[PDB]
């Protein structure tokens, strides 16, 4: 293998949980919508859902008031809105 | 009567092991949402044995740092030799049991693991969607001439961003008025409530629609459904009312709106004005848009219509003095895309004006693709930019009289036709044979 | 000032207007060019339809902005 | 029927017959019995209202 | 030795060209309807075998799914990879 | 060993990875739907273009009615807007 690639770049014992640190510093990421192109061609405050029709909508319904709730919205709905 | 994997059940017989597992799954998914592409490739798609990338699915070990491939059975080998029967597929985060020879997709706790800490409460306070309501499919009866409203509402009924917004309770959480007979968004939330859930505790599921109609009557009776009207005008009117309610929800010079409409539908056009002599210049004007209106005459394909839309024009009626060559010229005008929206809405201009002051409908079939590439319209090389078709509104009749229908695509790839009260199954190819008036495209891939 | 209008065919025309000019006056000018009555005209800007009785400044409409012209397709 | 096909309660057949037989013109369009049945339904509605 | 493959792959990842390849491939298969054809194939096989077991369904889907890939996309993506390979050897 | 062969292996790797992803998503989804919903039935498809997803025809209006909450009057639904024009006119 050519020496110049190795020169400045270059069973394993390393661990994937090492990524937590990076995960701690990293903004929300998408798998197949490149971030920089989104920056160039799209607005700075766009909402984004990757592969929205992959599976049916994930949610649950309150037994008491019958509201359909997004998974991230259920808890406070249960605290002071029902 | 589909069964569930007993191997994970055994682990789940112990509460602390279960909690450890769910905590780790949640942490892992957070990492997956917060990891750049290269780290993921190098650390989750690299086989610990052969060091190949993407040797079929690569599995991330639940108990250690090892990654193992499928094609050479290297995770499989990790499972036989080290005893780890569970691995996570790095393409989708889904958990495989090598004993069942199947993924575990049917454990609600696992699918919704972020709420695991509160799961008991979640299971006591809330239920999974009912089979009947799970896709929110229901017709909206004609209450006079309200089809131009309901077809549109059906497309609104199928937008994942909108459903995430509504189900997130944002308006509900922040509304200072909290009445659906005044607030359009409250009314919408009521509709969502009726279609996906259950009001406490044949005429079914029309209450929200009636509220919306009441609000509409109160602001502009002409667009409230008694008389025939234009679906696009209703679209702009209602999204503007939604925006006004968002602004209303503020506790307090902020030109870009931060609302759901303006974070989804707003783009910007670039208009260039150039001297035909100097060909240097140019006088550039940037215009926001919430939708695009396309000419369709003498054309057969959507790309042709966008090309016409995007086509350069020489003004012959513009007073112009060039600063580089110091002379009067007939300027060149061009439209291109400066910024794209997350959801792209297209109106086909299916009409023309005659010298006698009358108008005529254009019934011309315009071919539209299942997947749309917008790369040719971006002004500044541009990477591939592809949208997925999710919606169509069609009109049958003439300019002054007709009928609107909606077509929406849901998970799995099936199309449905929404004709007032009637929701029916339709194939993609037939949808593609429809006379499109409005088209709704959602962003799918950005290169 | 000069502003632009993208017509049904996609052809763009130019109008001469003042910031204080009413939407009605602009529509009158469009009628005068195209022979289309005001009741048949729909004038679109920035995702909004422009309303009679209001001024250009009310919608933050400026010099050389482009308006998009459509008609109505009635149904229901 | 056709009352159905136009969402009308009023007998489109009866009406088309009455239009044909009452000697107003040689031929009688398809839209007119419906449009008219509609205006009639409308008005009996306003009255019963 | 077979360290070569991993080394080369590392260089490939670091250079940026992998995103371009993966993305172009995905765009082609998506646009020509292949992805959805593969979805339909999966549902059909699940219905025929009355099973959602991933391994056995995959065993029938994968060869066929591989055959269903258009020649155009195949030769174009191969051409591109080859272009990137012809760079540094 | 040649460039062509390794390239074929790379393409096979990519394709089998993508395929395994799609299939895994499909199988998990169907497993979920069948377990959550043991009695799962497909939505009705009518080749004649007449029946809805429950296999029913368009219901007869004005046979259906709505109880108007503003005045307590029941009104036939296809005249509801008319009623509201006469009802909200308070
Ligand atoms: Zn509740
Ligand atoms: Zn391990
Ligand atoms: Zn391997
Ligand atoms: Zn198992
Ligand atoms: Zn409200
Ligand atoms: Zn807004
Ligand atoms: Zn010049
Ligand atoms: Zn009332």
């Amino acid at each position: 293998i050519k020496p110049k690639v190795i020169e400045e770049y270059s069973p394993s014992n390393d661990s994937w949980k090492s990524l937590m640190s990076s995960a701690k510093d990293t903004p929300l990421q998408y798998d197949h919508m490149n971030r920089e192109s989104l920056k160039k061609y799209f607005n700075p405050n766009a909402q984004l859902i990757e592969d929205p029709l992959d599976k049916p909508i994930q949610y649950r319904v309150c037994e008491k008031c019958g509201k359909p709730l997004a998974l991230t919205a259920i808890v406070d709905h249960l605290e002071n809105h029902c | 009567a589909m069964s569930i994997c007993p191997h994970i059940q055994q682990v789940f017989q112990n509460e602390k092991s279960k909690d450890g597992v769910l905590k780790t799954c949640n942490a892992a998914r957070y990492i997956l949402n917060h990891s750049v592409p290269k780290e993921k490739f190098l650390n989750t798609m690299k086989c610990g044995t052969c060091h190949e990338i993407n040797s079929g699915a690569t599995f991330m070990c639940l108990q250690c740092g090892f990654c193992g491939c499928w094609n050479h059975s290297h995770f499989l080998s990790h499972s036989k030799q080290i005893g780890h029967i569970f691995g996570i597929n790095s393409n989708n985060g889904l958990l495989f049991c090598f004993k069942c020879e199947d993924y575990i997709g049917n454990i609600d706790l696992i699918n919704d693991a972020i709420l695991a800490k509160y799961w008991d409460d979640v299971c006591t306070k809330t239920m999974v969607p009912s089979m009947e309501r799970r896709d929110g499919l229901s017709g909206l009866i004609n209450m006079g001439s309200t089809a131009f409203m309901s077809s549109i509402l059906q497309c609104l009924i199928h937008n994942p961003y909108f459903i995430r917004h509504s189900m997130s309770q944002i308006h509900s959480n922040n509304c200072k008025v909290r009445s659906p007979d005044k607030c359009f968004s409250c009314a919408l939330d009521k509709i969502v409530h009726e279609l996906y859930g259950a009001l406490n505790t044949s005429t079914n599921r029309q209450t929200g629609f009636i509220y919306l109609l009441t609000c509409a009557w109160k602001i502009n009776q002409n667009l409230a459904g008694y008389s025939q009207q234009d679906a696009h005008e209703f679209w702009q009117f209602i999204i503007n009312q939604i925006h006004q309610s968002y602004v209303l929800d503020l506790p307090n010079n902020n030109k870009q709106c931060e609302c759901i409409v303006h974070t989804v539908f707003e783009g910007s056009l670039e208009s260039s004005i150039v001297c035909p002599g100097c060909q240097n210049n140019s006088k550039t004007t940037i215009d926001p848009f919430l939708d695009l209106s396309l000419d369709i005459k003498d054309k057969k394909k959507l790309y042709e219509c966008l090309d016409s839309f995007h086509k350069k024009e020489q003004l012959k009626d513009f007073n112009y003095h060039c600063g580089e060559c110091n002379s009067t010229q007939d300027a060149i005008k061009q439209l291109g895309i400066h910024k794209l929206p997350s959801v792209l809405v297209l109106q086909l201009k299916r009409f023309e004006h005659l010298l006698n002051g009358s108008n005529r409908k254009l019934d011309d079939f315009i071919e539209f693709p299942t997947y749309l590439n917008m790369k040719n319209y971006c002004s500044t090389k541009v990477p591939d930019i592809i949208y997925e078709l999710i919606g169509i509104v069609s009109h049958k009749g003439t300019v002054n009289e007709g009928h609107y229908i909606a077509f929406c695509k849901i998970s799995g790839g099936q199309w449905f036709k929404f004709n007032d009260s009637m929701v029916s199954s339709i194939s993609q190819e037939e949808v593609l044979k429809e006379q499109a008036y409005l088209l709704f495209y959602t962003i799918r891939q950005v290169n | 000032m000069q502003i632009f209008v993208k017509t049904l065919t996609g052809k763009t025309i130019t109008l001469e207007v003042e910031p204080s000019d009413t939407i009605e006056n602009v529509k009158a000018k469009i009628q005068d060019k195209e022979g289309i009555p005001p009741d048949q005209q729909r004038l679109i800007f920035a995702g909004k339809q422009l309303e009679d009785g209001r001024t250009l400044s009310d919608y933050n409409i400026q010099k050389e902005s482009t308006l998009h012209l459509v008609l109505r397709l009635r149904g229901g | 029927t056709r009352s159905s096909r136009a969402g009308l309660q009023f007998p489109v057949g009866r009406v088309h017959r009455l239009l044909r037989k009452g000697n107003y013109a040689e031929r009688v369009g398809a839209g007119a019995p419906v449009y008219l049945a509609a205006v009639l339904e409308y008005l009996t509605a306003e009255i019963l209202e | 030795t077979a360290q070569l493959k991993s080394q080369i792959q590392q260089y490939l990842v670091e250079s940026g060209n992998y995103e371009l390849i993966s993305n172009e491939l995905k765009a082609r298969l998506l646009q020509e309807g292949w992805v959805d054809k593969v979805k339909d194939l999966t549902k059909s096989e699940m219905n025929i075998n009355e099973s959602t077991n991933f391994t056995q369904i995959l065993s029938t889907v994968e060869p066929k799914a591989l055959e269903m890939v258009s020649d155009s996309t195949r030769e174009t993506v191969l051409k591109q990879i080859r272009e990137f390979l012809e760079e540094i050897v | 060993i040649t460039i062509d062969s390794i390239s074929n292996g790379i393409l096979n790797n990519l394709l089998t990875t993508l395929i395994q992803d799609i299939v895994a998503r499909e199988t998990t989804q169907q497993q979920l739907l069948k377990t959550r919903y043991p009695d799962l039935r497909s939505y009705y498809f009518d080749p004649n273009g007449s029946l809805d997803i429950n296999g029913l025809q368009k219901q007869q209006e004005s046979s259906q009615y709505i109880h108007c909450e503003n005045c307590g009057r029941d009104v036939s639904a296809n005249r509801l807007a008319a009623h509201l024009q006469r009802c909200l006119s308070r």
